[PDB]
């Protein structure tokens, strides 16, 4: 996953660190999640709702 | 560093470090109440000696 152009790891993006952009390869056409696929990610408390 | 894509509607931001999250959960709650009264009282007489 290193230089992927993509940046896997979450928080810090270590793996696009000092990375050529002749060595980054065009990974995906396109970025834009679906327009709000983050919530999907939070967690829920069961008992506040 | 960061730089992972996060978008609001097309626009596309760069979270800080700091912040977690950043994100739209709109919401939306009005309230209206509305409360008329009225009372009226009306007193009379008419009285007469001869
Ligand atoms: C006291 O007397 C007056 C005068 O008659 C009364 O008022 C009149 O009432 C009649 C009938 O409703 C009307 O045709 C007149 O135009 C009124 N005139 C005036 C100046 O108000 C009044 O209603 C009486 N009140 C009581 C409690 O008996």
């Amino acid at each position: 996953l290193v230089c992927n152009g993509d940046s896997d790891c979450d928080e810090d993006s270590a793996d696009e660190d000092r990375c050529e952009d002749s060595e980054r390869r065009p990974s995906c056409d396109i970025d834009k999640p679906p327009p709000n696929i983050e919530l999907t990610g939070n967690g829920y408390n069961e008992l506040t709702g | 560093g960061g730089c992972s894509p996060h978008y609001i509607l097309n626009t596309r931001f760069r979270k800080p470090y700091n912040v977690e999250s950043y994100t739209p959960q709109t919401q939306g709650k009005y309230e209206f109440i509305l409360k008329e009264y009225e009372s009226y009282s009306d007193f009379e007489r008419n009285v007469t000696e001869k």
